[PDB]
């Protein structure tokens, strides 16, 4: 006897059998409801006086009790779909069940831990998402109307805020900071500079990336053709804690000499930087005079106190990376920046970065009267940008009727060839799980699922094909001609959630019995 | 009591070995000794032996008793 | 990762067979060594048999499991090649089966296990051969000493001084020094009630198992005589139709005797034309070898007759005399006759044995016919068994020269060397070699257990002493502990150990290759 | 006679590849059967590897990919 209260760990064989089969069985509750032509399910209460019939997957899952802990875990993980999208829970559950079934079949064929299966599923999901992104189309035509709508939304959001001082100016700034990015609209791509000595209406727009806390003691104020690499090294204040340490020295002079030797030991790492072809060096911590002189002798610019957020944003805009050690010369990723200028805004030093490699970011300079005004302006700008970002998430659609799903399956199959043999099976299993969705859609529509699925697969495989399932006529038709499209966000969220749910249960070896409620 | 249905060592018959067979042999020999002890010594007491037909004989001769004593065991 | 599906479940059948074989091996194990425990089996006929012989125990056990019966074949092969150690091969097979089961529990494929065990057995055989003590067949004294040492473990103790040289000479007669493989079956042992153990003869020729003509006029011996083998009988013709002899008056006796004498005289004249003076007639259950009138006529011809010769005796005579059997008188010729210097019956109480000497046949094999005598059946049986064991030991020495000290010393040495070497191996091979080396220690463990010695103490002492010695330090029953078995005169031929290892490896391979069983009816 | 093909499952994999190629230029109903025949052909090297006591799945996958 182990644990107690009817909550005990089951035998390994039976534990895995439950973890897979019971979780897969959850799909059967909602598999018949997949698609607009899905079937209805009857839920009967104990008294039979409150029974009802519904075809909503979420309602079916949340209403029918699930005694098996694996089903509980699967449903809990799939619940993220409702918050993220609010629709398609049936598709998420079906895809997760199919992935689990394929993984169970693979395990029965290998009888080895599914960690390799998890890695293969990760790779296949990444490939499928890349293919889906490639197959997406943009319905954001007439971007001038979208810009006008963004201006109106920004003006609406700026009401009752400190930014109301210049409503039109701040609405234009917020709209530009989202539109001119031409990519990710996350706040990490937008920098806010808070300085005093003016009015909020005087805010300036700078497409470049600006940092604070200028660097260097003898460094130049201008850097051109910078090769940027970021490292996390303690080049200043070495031997932070030495209290209580016994030193075999006659006086503090020898202790200072030992500390100097310890500092000099970093010269090897400092020199290794020059072997990468680097002329600009960024360090998260401060840099002492000796390492600064060493970098100067190598012609490398030394940037100090880059912290973490600054390092992340600088790497993102310049496309660099952050490392802790230099294992081998000539093996690293370097960013680029055309010009770096030392500037002071509001009697505060700042670093201006221009010409960043494929830089996609914007900066807004705020001139306030006190800390409260600057903080309120920053929060209002963040809220306005978050609201405006909605336009960059909508209008993204993919071909419906399983066309996008079949293209993703083909991409996964292609990935199954350029991979080791021990993972090609997992990639093919993921492709089969992706292909299961159109089969279930055809089955729910009352047509010959096998024929339609085979024809769709052949059409998609045979080059630039936009055909899809015709659930109204029971044949294969061109989705693009018929205008049958589905939200890209919905498909991406469904696939990601299904992959995450499969991964959650795959890594589980044994499951403890759930306590009856 | 006796070992059976070993489910292993599929031979032409049953197998008993170790402490069980040792104890069985010792008990058989002890039974024989208990049967024959009463005849030891000139002052001992005789015993009656009965055949399978219905006849019987009485004698105190140890050799005759052992010759006519039927023991169904290898130790006997 | 992805591996073989293994949809089928041959593991169940393989493990069941391994369990049965290991049970049989454990049952046979306790009989190893001079102090081995006796086993009692009651046959289907109710007979009670007590013996410590592994082969006899296996035969009487009546093994029913098809796989477990492989141990019987292993023991038969050991007897045919080695002649001793049937318990050792079974114990080794059981230990290797246990090691294979452990390997299977580790997920190693049966084919890998079989191949690795074969390789380990080859390496063990090479190692044991490298460390053997060399011997030479040209040293008659060494062979006599080895035969005496082998015979010292038998009931016959004081007559070993004569038994050993007899065996040495008999084996040398057919093995010379570089004959390589030699068949010991060419030496025929004949038992006869009467006399003592010392009353034994080697006879470079061949010895019959029946007396000569006991009737009046029988020569009972002949010098410069030709010997032929006869499968027919010297009797008058017997037509397939109705025929019989009816005599109502003595006057018909003349006609009957004349007819029978004419027929038997024709037969005897045909025999004589070939110049055959010794008639070796195969035993028959239908009619006597020679009729009384035919015997009298042959006596007039001075032809010796020996009848009631068994088929095996006829075959041995044909192998040793160089002659061929005669199916019928029509095929009786001189080209199929031998030539012995003297064939005579030794007229003595209880032996009355006819012997053939001076064959002088180049085409005939140098066969040996040993005469075994003894007052009681036990004496002759023990003498024959001891002589056979000595002959087998000498034959094993001939096939593969070398002596290895007993007491499990070679097993411990091989285990130590294999353990040292496996460190250089990689993959499943290293693990399987380690398991094989560990299993090799079964023999010394069984010897210690049967001898009443502490297994751990014995094995530790043997391993410690092997830091200096290689094979001379082993388990000795006489000293009841670990000592120099070489100085204790406890040695066995290299062939015995090598054949035991090879048979164990082959049996393990055969067992592991079984995955299913089906009925053919 | 005197005509041979590459051993060690090479012929089986070549036949499977040809069958898969045929499976694409055919309707779904017969395409499924063609794929099944290809799978049956590929099963032979799997059994050969199994009998040899090696990693059957790994060897089969690597041979098919190559």
């Amino acid at each position: 006897q182990i644990f107690g209260d009817q909550v005990t760990e089951e035998r390994a064989e039976n534990a895995r059998l439950s973890a897979f089969v019971g979780a897969i069985a959850v799909g059967d509750l909602v598999k018949s409801t997949l698609g607009p032509k899905g079937m209805d399910k009857l839920l009967q209460s104990a008294s039979s006086n409150t029974c009802m019939v519904t075809n909503d997957g979420a309602t079916i899952l949340k209403s029918i009790p699930l005694d098996n802990p694996a089903a509980k875990v699967l449903v809990n993980i799939s619940k993220v779909q409702d918050d993220e999208v609010g629709d398609g829970t049936t598709s998420v559950t079906v895809l997760s069940a199919e992935l689990l079934r394929e993984a169970e079949k693979l395990i029965d064929q290998s009888k080895i831990h599914p960690q390799t299966i998890i890695e293969g599923y990760r790779l296949a999901s990444a490939a499928a998402l890349d293919a889906l992104t490639k197959a997406a189309v943009d319905n954001s035509h007439d971007k001038t109307m979208f810009r006008e709508d963004l201006i109106h939304i920004a003006k609406t959001t700026l009401s009752s805020k400190i930014l109301s001082q210049d409503k039109d100016h701040f609405a234009e700034l917020a709209t530009n900071a989202i539109l001119r990015l031409k990519g990710s609209t996350n706040l990490e791509h937008i920098q806010i500079i808070k300085i005093l000595g003016g009015k909020l209406s005087d805010s300036f727009l700078d497409e470049g990336f600006i940092l604070a806390k200028k660097f260097g003691n003898n460094q130049p104020k201008r850097i051109e053709n910078a090769k940027i690499l970021i490292a996390n090294t303690t080049l200043d204040t070495d031997k932070v804690k030495i209290f209580g340490t016994k030193f075999k020295v006659d006086s503090t002079a020898k202790l200072a000499q030992l500390e100097k030797a310890e500092r000099e030991k970093m010269k090897n790492k400092i020199a290794k930087i020059s072997k990468f072809g680097i002329n600009t060096f960024i360090n998260r911590q401060l840099i002492y005079d000796y390492p600064e002189q060493l970098f100067t002798d190598l012609g490398i610019n030394s940037i100090e106190h880059a912290d973490f957020e600054g390092v992340e944003r600088l790497a993102l805009v310049t496309g660099g990376e952050v490392v802790s050690t230099f294992d081998e010369p000539s093996k690293c990723k370097l960013g680029e920046c055309d010009v770096i200028e030392e500037i002071m805004l509001g009697e505060q030093p700042f670093l201006k970065f221009s010409g960043c490699k494929a830089g996609e970011a914007c900066t807004i300079v705020l001139r306030g009267a006190t800390d409260q005004t600057l903080d309120e302006a920053e929060r209002s700008l963040h809220d306005a940008l978050s609201v405006l970002s909605q336009t960059t998430k909508e209008t993204r659609t993919v071909l419906g009727g399983g066309c996008a799903e079949m293209v993703m399956s083909k991409a996964v199959d292609t990935e199954a060839q350029n991979i080791d043999g021990k993972k090609s099976l997992a990639v093919e299993a993921f492709a089969r799980a992706l292909r299961q969705l159109p089969t279930i859609l055809a089955d729910n529509a009352g047509f010959d699922s096998s024929e339609l699925v085979s024809k769709l697969r052949s059409s998609i495989y045979n080059g630039i094909s936009t055909s899809g399932l015709d659930l109204n006529n029971g044949t294969i038709a061109d989705m693009r001609q018929l205008g049958i499209v589905e939200s890209y966000k919905l498909k991406r969220a469904v696939v990601s959630s299904a992959s995450e749910a499969a991964e959650v249960l795959l890594r589980v070896d044994n499951i403890i019995r759930a306590r009856p409620r | 009591f006796n070992n059976s249905r070993s489910d292993t060592l599929f031979l032409g018959g049953e197998k008993i070995s170790g402490d069980d067979i040792r104890n069985q042999n010792v008990l058989a020999t002890m039974a024989v000794a208990n049967v024959v002890k009463s005849s030891l010594g000139p002052v001992g007491l005789d015993k009656m032996l009965v055949d399978d037909i219905g006849d019987f004989t009485v004698t105190n001769d140890g050799a005759t008793i052992l010759s006519l004593l039927d023991v169904q065991h290898p130790a006997g | 990762n992805a591996t073989f599906k293994n949809k089928e479940k041959p593991q169940e059948v393989r493990k069941a067979n391994i369990i049965a074989a290991r049970s049989v091996a454990d049952a046979i194990r306790t009989s190893l060594g001079p102090k081995g425990m006796d086993k009692m089996i009651k046959t289907s006929r109710g007979e009670i048999i007590i013996s410590n012989d592994g082969h006899t125990i296996l035969k009487q056990m009546a093994i029913l499991h098809p796989v477990a019966r492989m141990l019987v074949e292993v023991s038969a092969a050991q007897d045919s090649e080695a002649g001793d150690g049937t318990t050792s091969v079974v114990i080794l097979t059981g230990a290797l089966l246990g090691a294979a089961e452990r390997l299977l529990n580790k997920g190693i494929h049966p084919t890998i296990i079989a191949d690795s065990f074969q390789s380990a057995a080859k390496r063990s055989v090479d190692i044991l051969l490298e460390m053997c003590h060399k011997v030479s067949l040209s040293d008659r004294e060494q062979l006599v000493r080895a035969a005496s040492t082998s015979l010292s473990s038998k009931i016959v103790s004081q007559y070993s001084s004569f038994l050993a040289p007899l065996a040495v000479d008999s084996v040398l007669k057919i093995s010379d020094e570089n004959s390589k493989n030699v068949d010991l079956n060419d030496i025929r042992l004949v038992k006869k009630v009467g006399g003592t153990i010392d009353d034994t003869e080697m006879i470079d020729g061949v010895v019959l198992t029946q007396t000569a003509i006991k009737s009046a006029g029988g020569p009972t011996r002949k010098e410069k005589a030709k010997i032929g083998l006869i499968q027919f009988q010297i009797s008058p013709p017997k037509p397939d139709t109705e025929n019989n002899i009816i005599v109502n008056d003595y006057r018909q006796m003349d006609k009957i005797l004349k007819e029978e004498r004419a027929y038997l005289l024709n037969i005897c004249k045909k025999i004589k034309k070939a110049k055959c003076n010794v008639l070796l007639i195969q035993k028959s259950i239908l009619r006597d070898a020679v009729n009384d009138l035919a015997l009298h006529f042959l006596s007039k011809l001075n032809i010796m007759v020996v009848k009631d010769i068994e088929r095996e005796e006829i075959e041995f005579l044909s192998k040793g005399l160089g002659c061929k059997p005669i199916a019928d008188i029509e095929l009786f010729t001189e080209d199929r006759l031998g030539s012995a210097d003297l064939v005579e019956e030794i007229d003595s109480d209880g032996s009355k044995i006819v012997r053939v000497t001076g064959i002088r046949n180049n085409n005939a094999r140098p066969t040996v016919s040993v005469v075994i005598r003894g007052a009681n059946n036990m004496i002759i049986d023990e003498t024959e068994r001891s002589l056979h064991d000595a002959l087998c030991v000498i034959r094993c020495l001939v096939k593969e020269r070398g002596l290895i000290a007993g007491g499990g010393a070679p097993e411990i040495e091989i285990s130590r060397r294999l353990s040292k070497e496996a460190r250089s191996m990689e993959g499943v091979q290293a693990f399987i070699w380690q398991e094989f080396a560990s299993a090799l220690e079964v023999i010394p463990t069984t010897l210690a257990e049967n001898a009443g010695l502490n297994s751990i103490k014995v094995v530790t002492e043997l391993r410690s002493k092997h830091e200096n010695g290689e094979l001379n330090d082993g388990i000795s029953v006489r000293r009841s502990g670990t000592t120099n078995t070489y100085e204790e005169h406890i040695l066995q031929p290299v062939l015995v150990s090598t054949s035991a290892i090879t048979l164990a490896s082959e049996c393990v391979k055969s067992i592991l290759r079984i995955d299913d069983i089906a009925f053919s009816r």
